[PDB]
């Protein structure tokens, strides 16, 4: 009966989610690992030219002193910046922490709902 | 209708890639065929993931060229898939209608 | 006529001009990449045993003379396809086998 | 339940992949090591920036992505594997 | 005669929207390239060298001056290295963009050209 087009349904509606979900979580680790591993301890050495994304296909080479400020923006409208070290202190839950729910909330998900 | 159905399947597949190859080749002729002639303005380097090694034009050269003979035989594949479906259409779709009939 | 002929072509990679020779059956080739060489044995794993046979079965290649000889060898009859390196290997060890044959008359 | 195939193909072809990225790393790091392989400028990328400066080290990062990718691949290799025998 | 035009009427309504979520398509390409030419501006601008405030992925920014405009660079092809000389830099990336511009051309008015035979589809439908 109508059990198979809602399995579908719910199974399509679900896999969105999970596109979406591992769409943002990319950038995010991105965001991480980047500054973690090269910023936080070159850029904290010594300035060196580098390279800073004009735009998303518009590529510049540059140069960064031991600048150590970072800014985030969670919309268009409200900003904060940090220092760099607890600037990773706060973005690394967003994802170390944000993962194991919404994950969970994905692959359990899709245990249940292949019987839900 | 099974081969019909298969046929289908290995044309839609394989136009795919063709066509998205062809929307990628379309920039890279134009870019490669002022790239050739600007030097100065750009130079050719390879890109080849997070780092930078120079690179020379004809090793380039090679590869579109190689790109673009590989992309004309899989159109060769897909339509020669195209007449096997069109084939197919005839016998392995009476297939059904002729035990239906009798 | 008389003897045991076979109808393949062998020319002289395994010559034709050899005595006394020591006829066995084999039904493993060298294409067939047998696993029971002096290296790993058979292993169903990928983590740290990808192709370790590939490294392994070089030792074949000197081990299908140097055993028979240990044991005992003026020549050799295998039945089956022996790669090009072990084919002049044996074209300086004097044994004489064939590529292939009826496999109903192994007896 | 057979839910092996759903939750074995995707880790199969994403490892593929992955795999295919790392020998491509390497091929990278060779590259680098003969082609253009000048020491005084040489653009490498630590995520989004180059520092042209480095060229032994560039091992520095090399070493961390090679192993960063094949522990945490063969890792989920096992982990597919093992998603493979819970069911069978 | 009529219901049979009238079943296959719904595949010609299906392909037809098909290449009109290939002009919705069309609409959202223009973008990148869009914002490309909004963003030559900033190029002849800071060819002094000057501080910026940049995406690093999309969500992050970092303060940080842009200089060495004789090597800015875009991404091509297989990872292929486009080197923008500071000249280029000013004024030669016009035509560049002109030439991308050419390419979105090649997109707008040769497949609305072909996409009219699409509108006149629809409009034969009502027969």
């Amino acid at each position: 009966d109508e059990q198979y087009q809602k399995y579908k349904f719910m199974e399509l509606n679900l896999a969105q989610k999970k596109r979406r979900l591992k769409g943002q979580i990319p950038e995010i680790k991105q965001t991480l690992e980047i500054l973690k591993y090269m910023q936080k301890k070159k850029e904290s050495t010594n300035s060196m030219e580098t390279r800073f994304l004009l735009a998303d296909n518009l590529y510049c080479k540059a140069s960064v002193p031991p600048t150590d400020k970072v800014c985030l923006w969670l919309g268009a409208n409200v900003m904060l910046e940090y220092d760099i070290d607890e600037a990773q202190a706060l973005l690394e839950k967003n994802l170390s922490t944000a993962t194991k729910n919404l994950d969970s909330l994905e692959e359990d998900l899709d245990f249940l709902r292949d019987q839900f | 209708v099974e081969k019909y159905q298969q046929l289908q399947k290995d044309l839609s597949k394989s136009m795919s890639g063709r066509q998205k190859l062809e929307a990628q080749l379309t920039e890279n002729n134009i870019v490669k065929e002022e790239l050739a002639l600007l030097d100065g303005s750009n130079v050719v380097f390879k890109l080849l993931g997070p780092v930078l090694v120079k690179q020379e034009l004809g090793e380039a050269r090679a590869t579109v060229g190689k790109r673009l003979d590989y992309i004309t035989a899989e159109i060769k594949r897909y339509e020669s898939q195209l007449r096997d479906l069109e084939r197919q259409s005839e016998q392995q779709r009476e297939t059904l209608a002729q035990l239906q009939q009798e | 006529d008389e003897g045991f002929l076979l109808d393949k072509k062998i020319g002289v990679n395994q010559p034709k001009r050899i005595e006394n020779a020591k006829i066995l059956i084999a039904n493993t080739g060298m294409d067939t990449d047998k696993i029971k060489i002096f290296g790993s044995r058979v292993r169903v794993d990928s983590t740290a045993k990808v192709a370790e046979i590939e490294h392994a079965e070089k030792e074949k290649m000197k081990e299908k003379v140097e055993r028979i000889l240990k044991h005992g060898i003026n020549c050799f009859i295998n039945r089956q396809l022996i790669y090009n390196y072990p084919e002049q290997l044996f074209g300086a060890a004097g044994v004489m086998a064939i590529e292939h044959a009826d496999f109903a008359g192994v007896e | 339940f057979a839910r092996n195939t759903s939750r074995i193909t995707e880790l199969k072809e994403e490892i593929e992949v992955k795999k295919k990225q790392l020998q491509n790393l390497e091929d990278a790091c060779d590259d680098i090591m003969l082609a253009d392989d000048d020491c005084l400028m040489i653009p490498y990328q630590i995520g989004d920036v180059f520092i042209s400066h480095s060229q032994e080290e560039t091992q520095e990062m090399l070493e961390e992505a090679k192993k960063n990718l094949q522990e945490e691949i063969d890792a989920l290799e096992s982990r597919v594997e093992s998603i493979q025998r819970v069911l069978a | 005669n009529l219901p049979q035009l009238e079943m296959l009427k719904n595949q010609l309504d299906q392909e037809v929207e098909f290449l009109s979520t290939s002009i919705a398509q069309l609409k959202v390409v223009q973008t990148k390239y869009v914002e490309a030419k909004d963003c030559l501006n900033v190029l002849n601008k800071s060819n002094e060298g000057k501080e910026l405030l940049v995406p690093l992925t999309s969500s992050m920014y970092v303060p940080g001056k842009l200089h060495d405009v004789e090597h800015v660079l875009i991404d091509v092809g297989t990872g292929y290295y486009v080197e923008k000389t500071a000249e280029d830099a000013k004024d030669f990336f016009k035509r560049k963009i002109d030439f991308l511009t050419k390419q979105m051309e090649k997109i707008q008015p040769a497949l609305q050209e072909k996409h009219a035979m699409k509108q006149a589809v629809m409009e034969m439908m009502s027969q």
